[PDB]
């Protein structure tokens, strides 16, 4: 029974070390994915707002040519 | 031939073990190459107890040197008596154990232990009539405490009907400042209660105080400590190494010293106490040896013998002296101090005399007591242990090798039970 317990201890040590590596790897994967999509969302909104300025700037130039 | 197989594990184990072999080799006239150069046939009658005999009339210690780092065993190999040991009996890893019982017992020590057992198996199979095993180690470190107790457990599985003997060095804050030693000691004591027949409690607290107070060494070294350990080790094995009447083997010693299986922890003593070099020119008289060997100041376990009662005692006198006078002085001690010897074990003090004294002395005496006062040593460890363990302090070094807190609770329990068991018989 003492030999089975010695085995169980060394397996627990290996398993906890492996679980720590695993969670570090998952937590880091979800952080970097979350950051990428957040940053792309912020630049998309920046340029989609700058493109609304281009639509408005052509409405101003076409409104001029509707005073002819 | 009644062969004893010796194992030494970890720094302390290998250091006091190395010194043991130096001392007894000199007592048996064996030199560093293994050649006999003595002037007495008493030296060789029971040489096979500790030495194998090879061709060329060579004597090799039946000794296995174990450690998880190489430092201490390179020190032993390179030392003066280092060439005596069988080279394949040096079994060592590279990792070390980091003063961690879990590493020694469960992870780092597990990887090396089957190659130790292969050497133990080889030495055992070669024995005509094996008595059993003696291990030297500390309980405060990692390898000796953790791996050493792992070895005890494996040896017991292979050889369930042989005697297991230890010289276990107990940690003291006067010698070491590693915070986790009470953890390692309590875990190791849990093992010793279950799996040893006889344990000599060599307490570093006592060894330090003897060196400081009595021997007047203001800055003791490990060497100063070990000089008292080797004297004691020479002393308590005299009956096993020379002819031939009382406690002549390990089982007979155990049947005399161990009235209950769990209470097998002994409190050794020695007279005269000496430091290295500093010369004893005056031999002690039989009355002084007897007064001094029973003195608290001469015990290698830091326990007050007046605070308990002696269950059993072995006294072993060395040198040429009057057997009549030894008998008178021994009877005198137990008659003048009769209340410290339990009435319910009649005639519980046994006495041996060997004619050959140790190196540099004409007269010596060695005391081996199974006293209930030894609870004070375990109680000291328990208090140091509980202080940390009640806040689970430093426990991550152990749970990170896969241990659970429950192991600590069990070991804490078994040792506190040992203490209360000693108090039970102190009040009967
Ligand atoms: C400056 C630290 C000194 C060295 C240390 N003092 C302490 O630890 C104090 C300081 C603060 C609070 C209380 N503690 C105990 C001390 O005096 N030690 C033990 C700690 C050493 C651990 C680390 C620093 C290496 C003494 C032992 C120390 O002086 C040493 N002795 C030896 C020694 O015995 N070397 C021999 C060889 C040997 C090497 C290693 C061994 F394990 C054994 C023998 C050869 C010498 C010439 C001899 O035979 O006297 C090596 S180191 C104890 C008896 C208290
Ligand atoms: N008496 C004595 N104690 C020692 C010696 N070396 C280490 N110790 C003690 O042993 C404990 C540490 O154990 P150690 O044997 O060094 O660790 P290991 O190498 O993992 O077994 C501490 O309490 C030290 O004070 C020694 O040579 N003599
Ligand atoms: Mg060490």
């Amino acid at each position: 029974e003492k030999r089975e317990h010695e085995r169980e201890v060394i397996q627990k040590a290996i398993e906890e070390n492996n679980n720590f590596i695993k969670m570090a790897k998952e937590k880091l994967a979800q952080k970097m994915e979350s950051n990428k999509e957040n940053r792309e969302a912020h630049l998309a909104a920046m340029l989609e707002r700058l493109q609304e300025k281009d639509k408005h700037a052509e409405e101003v130039r076409k409104n001029k040519e509707l005073k002819e | 031939m009644r062969e004893i197989v010796h194992i030494q594990a970890g720094q302390c184990g290998n250091q006091i073990g190395a010194k043991f072999w130096e001392v007894i080799s000199d007592e048996h006239g064996i030199d560093p190459t293994g050649s006999y150069h003595g002037d007495s046939d008493l030296q060789l009658e029971r040489i096979n107890v500790y030495y194998n005999e090879a061709t060329g009339n060579k004597y090799v210690p039946r000794a296995i040197l174990v450690d998880l780092e190489p430092g201490t065993m390179d020190s032993v190999r390179s030392g003066p008596f280092g060439q005596i040991f069988r080279p394949d009996n040096f079994v060592f890893g590279q990792s070390g154990a980091g003063n961690n019982w879990a590493k020694g017992h469960y992870t780092e020590g597990a990887e090396l232990v089957d190659s130790v057992l292969d050497v133990v198996r080889k030495e055992s199979e070669s024995c005509d009539c094996l008595q059993g095993f003696q291990l030297t180690h500390s309980l405060g470190g990692g390898t000796g405490s953790g791996m050493g107790t792992l070895l005890i457990s494996k040896i017991r599985e292979e050889y369930p009907d042989r005697i297991m003997n230890t010289f276990s060095v107990m940690p003291s804050p006067k010698v070491s400042d590693t915070v986790v030693e009470p953890y390692n000691a309590t875990l190791s004591v849990h093992q010793l209660v279950e799996n040893t027949d006889e344990t000599y409690c060599i307490d570093n607290e006592a060894l330090y105080d003897i060196c400081f107070r009595t021997l007047k060494l203001t800055t003791p070294t490990y060497g100063d400590l070990n000089h008292l350990v080797s004297a004691t080790m020479s002393g308590v094995t005299t009956c096993l190494r020379f002819p031939g009447q009382l406690n002549a083997d390990l089982r007979k010693l155990a049947v005399n010293m161990v009235p209950f299986p769990r209470l097998h922890f002994f409190m050794p003593g020695f007279a005269p106490l000496t430091s290295r070099g500093s010369q004893q020119y005056r031999a002690l008289t039989v009355p002084e040896l007897t007064q001094q060997m029973f003195d608290s100041k001469n015990m290698m376990a830091a326990c007050d013998p007046r605070h308990g009662r002696y269950l059993t005692v072995a006294a072993i006198f060395r040198g040429r002296m009057s057997m009549k006078e030894v008998d008178e002085q021994m009877l005198n001690v137990q008659n003048k101090n009769s209340s410290y010897f339990v009435e319910w074990i009649p005639n519980n003090v046994k006495t041996a005399v060997c004619d050959i004294p140790p190196r540099g002395l004409k007269m010596s005496a060695t005391f081996i007591g199974n006293s209930t006062a030894i609870q004070e040593l375990f109680k000291r460890i328990s208090e140091q242990f509980t202080a940390m363990f009640r806040r689970k302090a430093f426990l991550h070094w152990y749970t990170g090798e896969g241990m659970d807190e429950m192991e600590f609770t069990e070991a804490e329990s078994n040792m506190n039970d040992l203490v209360s068991e000693y108090q039970q018989y102190q009040d009967a």
